[PDB]
């Protein structure tokens, strides 16, 4: 009941490190299929991201 | 109150004006006619990633929402896993620092990772291997987390054993 | 301008096709050269050291 | 925080001590989980190329993670090898089948590496004459014969590396393990 829940908080560690990655890096190839999809021939797109923290 | 940091993608083309500010740039739109500052403005780098094809452009489309939706179900239940174990707080501190450092620097410094993926390959090949790895990644998050609930099972009957 | 539009999605689309075909073709030919000069020089390294000996 | 193996009662094997030192550079979610496993060997596999290559079956389905590693000892003990994250087996001539993640390493009782560099992607390479590891202009950085006789390392930019074997032009072989995790 130690040993083990050490090595769950490494593995879920470096799983929420990894996992994260791949997820914001299938969300930045969905905007980019959009926009083309969307949009026309050439990438000039303005990908920004705007944080509105409060209730907004 | 709940103090969020959530964030909004967006992309626009390169001659994106405001018609309801005629003559004013995004980027001040962004600074001083914003909601009153409370966001940050961001960009996001995206590398070209070669086409595969128009035609297929839909069904890519429609099984990247499908894949979308796994990899979030299937993180949620990692968070759950987490928050749940004490493994983080319950109330904040949901997300942890990435290479030691934080999520909202990570993203505002996003990169593509060419270490591991590269972008000589197709789409289809590339949504392929990344739904694999996810596939990979969740099971083994899985299967450790039913051995550590086998674990403590036994603790507690362990525990059990002793009273009575 | 309706069949301008397909046309040049077609012209993007086949610009795309050969670049990409060209890049990849670029890698192939000094991978191959890579390899095969290095080969070559191995073997004739091998048969210039036994006959040498 | 330890490893593993799985020999059987030959004259020569790995150290741990080696293994614990090797552990230090690899991608993380590998180090974590510890047993490593003896695929193959040329003392108790015998001395052919072609029996390595049908003994490491790429069998990724149970876990595509998986890192190969090939240590091997030069004429004079100078022990050196690399981390592999794909399984080697001949291929046709297109591309080098290889993620920009591996390294090199010279291991003594003195541990050394040279990462992979976003230069090129050179010669991470497999077939059935042969088995190298990143080169460029000049010889391969790694090289083992089809027979397992002689060997060719050299510096070049896929990892700027230095020459590994005590002979360093070209040596020869005298024992040669494989650890896959």
């Amino acid at each position: 009941e130690q040993s083990l829940r050490v090595q769950l908080v490494r593995l879920a560690k470096t799983a929420y490190v990894d996992v994260f990655i791949n997820w914001f890096h299938i969300k930045a190839l969905r905007v980019y299929v959009e926009s083309v999809l969307r949009y026309g021939l050439p990438p000039h797109f303005n990908i920004k991201i705007i944080a509105v923290p409060p209730k907004n | 109150l709940y103090t969020a940091n959530d964030f909004i993608l967006i992309s626009l083309p390169q001659n994106a004006q405001p018609v309801t500010a005629p003559g004013s740039k995004t980027d001040s739109w962004f600074n001083e006619t914003l909601i009153g500052g409370r966001a940050f403005v961001s960009d996001f780098k995206i590398p070209e990633f070669k086409i595969g094809s128009l035609d297929t452009l839909i069904v890519e489309s429609e099984e990247l929402s499908k894949v979308d939706n796994q990899i979030g179900a299937s993180i949620g239940k990692i968070i759950e896993i987490l928050q749940g174990l004490n493994e983080t707080s319950t109330n904040a501190y949901r997300t942890l620092p990435i290479n030691n450092m934080p999520v909202p620097e990570y993203l505002e410094n996003f990169q593509w990772q060419t270490r591991k993926f590269k972008l000589d390959k197709s789409i289809k090949d590339l949504i392929t291997l990344i739904s694999n790895e996810s596939s990979q990644l969740d099971a083994d998050v899985r299967a450790t987390y039913a051995n550590y609930n086998s674990a403590k099972t036994n603790l507690a009957a362990a525990e059990r054993k002793k009273t009575g | 301008a309706l069949t301008p539009n397909q046309v040049n999605d077609e012209l993007n689309k086949m610009q795309a096709f050969i670049r990409k075909e060209a890049e990849e073709k670029a890698k192939e030919i000094q991978l191959k050269a890579d390899q095969e000069y290095e080969i070559e020089k191995t073997n004739i390294v091998r048969n210039e050291t036994n006959n040498i000996d | 925080r330890l490893n593993g193996y799985l020999p059987s009662t030959k004259n020569k094997l790995l150290t741990p001590e080696m293994c614990d030192e090797i552990r230090t550079l690899m991608p993380t979610r590998i180090q974590l989980y510890t047993e490593w496993n003896l695929l193959y060997s040329l003392e108790q596999h015998g001395s052919s190329l072609h029996s390595l290559y049908s003994n490491v079956a790429p069998d990724s389905k149970e876990f595509r993670r998986v890192g190969y590693v090939l240590v091997i000892k030069d004429r004079k003990n100078g022990i050196f090898g690399a981390y592999s994250n794909e399984a080697f087996h001949p291929n046709e001539h297109r591309q080098y089948t290889g993620n920009g993640e591996c390294f090199l390493w010279k291991l003594d009782k003195r541990f050394s590496g040279y990462p992979y560099t976003g230069v090129n992607e050179f010669a991470i390479y497999c077939t059935s004459e042969f088995l190298s590891m990143g080169a460029g202009d000049g010889h391969y950085g790694l090289l083992c014969d089809d027979g397992l006789l002689h060997g060719v390392s050299n510096p070049c930019q896929t990892y700027g590396n230095e020459v590994l074997s005590k002979e360093g032009k070209k040596f020869s072989i005298v024992a040669l393990e494989v650890w896959r995790v």
